[PDB]
RNA sequence: UAGGGCUGGUGCAGGCGUGGCGGAAUUCAAUUGCAAAGCAAACCCGUUGCUGAACAUUACAACCCUUCAUGUGAGUAUUGAGCCAAAGAAGGUGUCAGCCCAUUACAGCCACGGAGCCUACGCGCCUCCUCAAGAGAGUAGCACUGUUUGGGAAUGCAGUGUCAAGCCGGCAGGUAUUUGUCUGCCAAGGUUAAAUAUAGAGUAGGAAGACCGAUAGCGAACAAGUAGCGUGAGCGAAAGUUUGAAAAGUACUUUGGAAAGAGAGUGACAUAGAACCUGAAA
RNA sequence: GGGGUGCCCCCACCCGUCUUGAAACACGGACCAAGGAGUCAAACAGACGCGCAAGGGAGGAGUAUUGUGACAACUCUUUUCUCGUACUGAAAGGGAGGUGUGAUACACCCGUGGCGUGCGCAAUUUUUUGCCCAACACCG
RNA sequence: GUGUAGCCCUCCCGAUGUAGACGUGGCGUGGGGGUGAGGACGAAGCCGAUGGCGCGAGCCUCGGAUGGACCCGCCUCUAG
RNA sequence: AACGUGUCGCGAUGGAUGACUUGGCUUCCUAUUUCGUUGAAGAACGCAGCAAAGUGCGAUAAGUGGUAUCAAUUGCAGAAAUUGCCCAAUCUUUGAAC
């Protein structure tokens, strides 16, 4: 039985979840630490090439 | 963790707490907030009385940056002073100057007993706050 | 600290962790209730219960 | 008994409430008597609205950092429960206090907001969608 | 699925401080499993000269001098093949944890 | 304040002294350590799933 | 570099090795006299070498290498054989890591290999 | 300073010295008499302790004073008793350090004396039987 | 005077690429059932002491006793001595291997390198080159109809009708109309790296995993999109060759048409005998 | 003492299920092996654990690292965002201390607006009174 | 000293139960972090008129005229 | 009696369990990284001493040429090269198919 709860508005009625019949619509961040290393490496390479410009 | 759930305790009960009668079926009473005025009326009227209906005028293209106006009371002013400057402020001597904008405040309200005289720079001020700070020995300087 | 912004060692909950010393100190033992005499251990020859016979 | 209670049942107390309670009792002291020790099984938090206190002796489970500075700066003393068990066993000359719990947000939601004479706060997810005209509001008082 | 977790910054610093204070009590060190029966004092502090070593033989001689070689020997004997499916997934060998040496930098 | 002796790396000898840092007298909360360790060790996992 | 942290990868590379990779894999240690004369710890095994077995059933036996069966990861040595039911004698394979090299067959290419493997100063 | 009351709370449920087998809680503490995991018996944790063992045919007494409890190599001192020592002498030595272990010490010292005697008898009988035997091989450890 | 290697010609340097080569230390000493095993209870004594409940001339081997014959695979195991480590890294080898093999490095060395990219826009010479007006017309706008949007007296767009201004211009400023100010911009032509995606893609390679472990994991660990099914579009399996360290894969005698049986032999074990490890329940 | 197989006297309707009611002439039930069903994500609420507290906490990014390195550490004119310390009206808008004295009033600031019921502590004498914390009711 | 192989000793009162709720230093399985062991003088697995312990889920020993290479106790984390 | 029932030892039938794993799944990174009328992708037919499928190749047909490495291949023949990489070539009938 429902009691005294807030009225839910969860907004999840489209096909976002990948299943056997749907491609889905999602985004994850498993590449976050690898991309952090890549951006720093590019900045260091660019500094070496354009030396001594700021 | 899966080892703290009720399902572990229910291995061998055959009904998992839903009853021999009634059973556990999918979506009795409907989906979501269905039936808010039919067969779910008592719940809605008792706990959310103002849900169905309209009220007030409309405002197209609301920009919340225009209405930014935080408030602080007269009795909380010592939280912004330097840790030393308080407790040695007197009536006709040099007094600390407080800028509300730099601390993220817009209007000064006048609740409570002021603890130390000071000079306050603010955008807006209430009439009671202006009276109390003047009586204590301070002043209000309007800023934009 | 100078490396962590505004970090200080947390304060202890107890000024002295030795609780057994407090329980056996002279200050505590002054106000403890006195001991009372206890009955003899029951012997063999179980006690009677029939108050009439 | 109080040391066994849960966190929700050990409410915090403010420094201003302690000072007010101490002053009310201490003003009736006969000549040649010392002020008691304030004892609270809980936390003590600072109050920016008082700023001026006498020298108080307080024993508590935990003190906030700003509270400890204000008490010590006025000439008081923060005590621990193991210190109290040594200076004052059996609790002579102590004043036992408790924190406030009727002002919590959870308490405001107890009851139904649609019954007459309730004044309970509804569990509102969308504030805009739950707005009522001044008329059609439920009755405010009931005997 | 939610693989990772968030922890409050102050709580993380609290745990590190507590684990450091425990390492100064020889009873707790022995209870965890380390062999410190020949150690002169706890916590153990040595001179800075150990940073200039270049040969592994010098390091082994230093470990034997301060009495820390018993713990590293205990780790050496405990090496064995892992039980179960773990040995099929690049976790073939298991061993115990020995002493930890702390340096002012990464040099 | 307690003192700690410094031992040489080549012979059984004391070559100096130093004061005990305050971090070694801090409260020991093994419940906090266990809670933080449990959640911190979850941060190095790799994801798995079926097709 | 076959060895790596991936056990599945390391075993696949070993058992799918080409013929020229297999030649390096089947190497044997040199004897003490050869080690003092060439300053080389080990060499790959080739035909017409003389080896002595150090491990297994034929411990202590010596003979000449008659085959390098790279497909089966073994070598065939003369006088190291077994008798079949009908009386035919057939060679018995031995792994190259269980023997040691006593005499080396030398040509221009082998001498060049030994020179480039020598561990000497200047 | 952390007292033994706090330290016992830390190691009571999990320690390398605690042996929980078949529901029984014993201890492999080297400084424990009767091997009960109860505290007041764990000498590795108490600030003062004493244990009774044997070295050859003599009683060996190991004691730990409260001094130098942060130096592992100087914490324990060994003492070898005279042959045929009365158990009351051993009891008095332990009681000078841990008076709450006097009666336990006497029982342990008596047990050690019985063990030494039995060990001598069993070894002599085994040597007798081996003299009449004949063996296929004997191994000698090389000198140095 | 000066420049342009992206004006063109003709020459001359280095790097990016591909392939190969190069690193230490025991097959050390004691067996073939039973000592190639132990004890001296935190550390040290100990680089030292002491031995055997499997031998009473050998235990064990199935109702009991006696007698006679048979039986222990391969040392990466145990013990005692060493050695290497800027290398302890995880694969192989007849059992659990730093020192049997291959590996593990530049705090490196060689070959080939047509075009392309990078380097005081790398570096010489010859040629060449250089240093008062206006601003997008079947366009924008408007009407009807349809669709789309959170866009609400109409957010964007499409069809038809109608169809501008620029000597007080045009568009936008989230409630419709007329009039007057203010603010910001100047449509109806075009090009443009980086930071972003790869939700059943490809070519070469690498790093892995608190994942699955042959009814699981891809349908497929195997001559798998195969065998097989349907006129066709399409549908779609089962199946670890896992004997043994090594085929040493059972010569030969004898019964039998053969298949096989009874002996014999190889192997530590054949109740490991060939789709042969273990071998449960019904 | 335990275990196995018979025997004697006594006792004893077939399991699971829906149902007011099953031994049912109500349905599913030949046997064995291996599989086989409250999971993950997101919003909110309550109980319990932990840190800090009128403040709490980030995220995204950045700074320094073949090293247990997709980890761990650091990032402060008072964070750059968010929840909270203040609410009320449809909106324009406005915005809360006590006591004493007078009819944006005046003067002070060691302080529960008052009353009732109220753990504990303090004080009297063989009981009464004071301060009352938390909480509840009534009136400003 | 809530909870045990219960710190120990006396005394008093309750004990059945469908749907359902809650508790358990309650039992068992695959894998991670720690700690401690075992194994060719024989691991896992399998077999049983092999007994012992626990109210019970179960745990342990014995024998194999079975097997031929790995595996477990305790504290915590996790789940196909 | 016989049939039938039960227990123990052994043997059949069957392929579970355990230990193994050159397979799968999931996440991350680096490139002188993106086909074809100069005839692609797909489809058919052929090629080895013994060669059915599969693999490689195209009448130069389990391969010709260059280069590095340095003695094999292996079931039996047979001889006295093989393996990795890649510039020069060959490339049957079709198919956008013209
Ligand atoms: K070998
Ligand atoms: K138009
Ligand atoms: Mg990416
Ligand atoms: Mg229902
Ligand atoms: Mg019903
Ligand atoms: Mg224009
Ligand atoms: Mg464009
Ligand atoms: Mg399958
Ligand atoms: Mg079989
Ligand atoms: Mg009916
Ligand atoms: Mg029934
Ligand atoms: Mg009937
Ligand atoms: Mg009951
Ligand atoms: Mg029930
Ligand atoms: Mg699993
Ligand atoms: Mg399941
Ligand atoms: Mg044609
Ligand atoms: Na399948
Ligand atoms: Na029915
Ligand atoms: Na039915």
């Amino acid at each position: 039985p429902k009691g005294n709860n807030a009225i839910p508005h969860v907004h999840q009625r489209k096909h976002w979840n990948p299943c056997s019949s749907q491609k889905g619509n999602v985004k994850v961040f498993f590449n976050q630490p690898a991309q952090k290393q890549r951006r720093r490496r590019l900045r260091l390479l660019k500094a070496k090439k354009i030396f001594p410009r700021p | 963790p899966t080892r703290f759930k009720k399902t572990r305790h229910q291995r061998g009960s055959t009904f998992c707490g839903y009853g021999r009668v009634g059973k556990h079926r999918k979506h009795p009473s409907g989906r979501g907030n269905a039936g808010g005025e039919h067969h779910h009326r008592i719940n809605f009227r008792k706990y959310h009385p103002g849900y169905f209906g309209k009220c007030g005028m409309n405002h197209y293209h609301k920009k919340k940056n225009t209405t930014w106006k935080p408030t602080i009371n007269l009795d909380n002013l010592t939280k912004l002073m330097a840790k030393d400057e308080a407790m040695k402020a007197k009536k006709g001597e040099a007094l600390p100057v407080i800028d509300l904008l730099a601390n993220g405040y817009s209007k000064l309200l006048g609740n409570g007993h002021l603890q130390a005289p000071c000079i306050v720079k603010a955008r807006w001020v209430s009439k009671l706050a202006d009276k109390k700070i003047r009586k204590a020995g301070g002043a209000v300087v309007l800023q934009a | 600290s100078t490396v962590k912004s505004g970090f200080m060692l947390p304060a202890p909950m107890l000024t002295s962790t030795d609780v057994t010393r407090i329980m056996q100190s002279e200050e505590v033992r002054r106000v403890l209730k006195p001991k009372k005499l206890q009955p003899k251990r029951p012997s063999r020859y179980r006690q009677p219960t029939n108050g009439i016979r | 008994k109080r040391l066994l209670k849960s966190r929700n049942n050990r409410a915090p107390i403010s420094l201003s409430r302690i000072a007010v309670c101490m002053r009310r009792r201490t003003v009736w002291l006969k000549k040649g008597k010392k002020s008691p020790i304030a004892v609270i099984v809980g936390d003590v938090l600072d109050d920016v609205r008082m700023t001026r206190i006498p020298a108080l002796r307080i024993c508590a489970l935990r003190f906030s950092k700003s509270a400890r500075e204000r008490i010590t700066g006025a000439g008081g003393e923060c005590l621990t429960f193991d210190q109290l068990a040594m200076m004052a066993p059996t609790g002579k000359n102590t004043m036992l206090l408790r924190g406030r719990k009727s002002g919590r947000e959870s308490v405001k939601h107890f009851g139904a907001a649609g019954v007459p004479g309730s004044h309970a706060k509804p569990h509102v997810s969308s504030r805009g969608k739950e707005r009522q005209r001044s008329s059609k509001r439920r009755h405010a008082f009931r005997h | 699925r939610r693989w990772h977790r968030k922890i409050n910054l102050h709580q993380k610093r609290f745990a590190v401080v507590s684990a450091l204070a425990a390492s100064s009590l020889p009873a707790l060190v022995m209870s965890r499993g380390h062999k410190i029966e020949n150690v002169a004092e706890v916590p153990l502090v040595v001179e800075d000269g150990v940073r200039a070593y270049e040969k592994t033989k010098e390091a082994m001689t230093f470990l034997k001098t301060v009495g820390a070689i018993d713990d590293v020997n205990r780790v050496n004997d405990s090496r064995q093949i892992r039980a179960g499916r773990g040995k099929m997934r690049n976790r073939r060998y298991v061993a115990r944890r020995g002493p930890m040496l702390v340096m002012p930098d990464n040099k | 304040r307690p003192s700690v002796s410094v031992y040489s790396a080549s012979e059984d000898k004391v070559v100096g002294t130093c004061s005990l840092p305050a971090v070694f007298t801090a409260p020991i909360r093994h419940d906090v350590v266990q809670f933080v360790h449990t959640n911190m060790a979850k941060n190095s996992r790799q994801p798995y799933a079926v097709n | 570099g076959i060895k790596c942290r991936n056990r599945r990868k390391a075993r696949r590379a070993h058992f799918q090795a080409p013929s020229h990779v297999r030649r390096i894999l089947m190497s044997a240690p040199l004897s003490k006299e050869l080690r003092a004369k060439y300053n080389v710890r080990s060499m790959p095994v080739r035909k017409d070498d003389e080896v002595r077995v150090k491990r297994g059933k034929f411990k202590g036996r010596e003979g000449r290498v008659t085959a390098c069966y790279r497909l089966k990861w073994v070598i065939h040595i003369d006088k190291v054989s077994c008798e079949k039911a009908n009386g035919t004698t057939v060679p018995v394979g031995v792994h190259t890591s269980n023997v040691e090299i006593t005499k080396l067959k030398l040509n221009t290419r082998r001498k060049a290999i030994l020179e480039r493997k020598d561990r000497s100063t200047k | 300073t952390h007292s033994t009351d706090l330290q016992w709370l830390l190691v009571r449920q999990n320690s390398k010295f605690l042996q929980k087998r078949n529901g029984i809680r014993l201890s492999s503490d080297p400084f424990n008499n009767n091997a009960n995991w109860t505290k007041r018996q764990s000498g590795f944790l108490n600030t003062k302790a004493a244990v009774i063992k044997t070295k050859g045919d003599r009683i060996l007494l190991t004691t730990k004073s409260g001094d130098t409890n942060n130096k592992p190599k100087l914490m324990y001192k060994k003492t070898v008793m005279e042959p045929g020592v009365k158990s009351s002498v051993v009891k008095r030595a332990v009681a000078d350090i841990r008076p709450d272990l006097a009666k336990m010490a006497y029982r342990r010292a008596r047990k050690m004396a019985c063990t030494i005697t039995r060990m001598k008898k069993v070894c002599a009988a085994r040597k007798e039987r081996s003299s009449k035997m004949h063996f296929h091989r004997k191994t000698v450890r090389p000198k140095r």
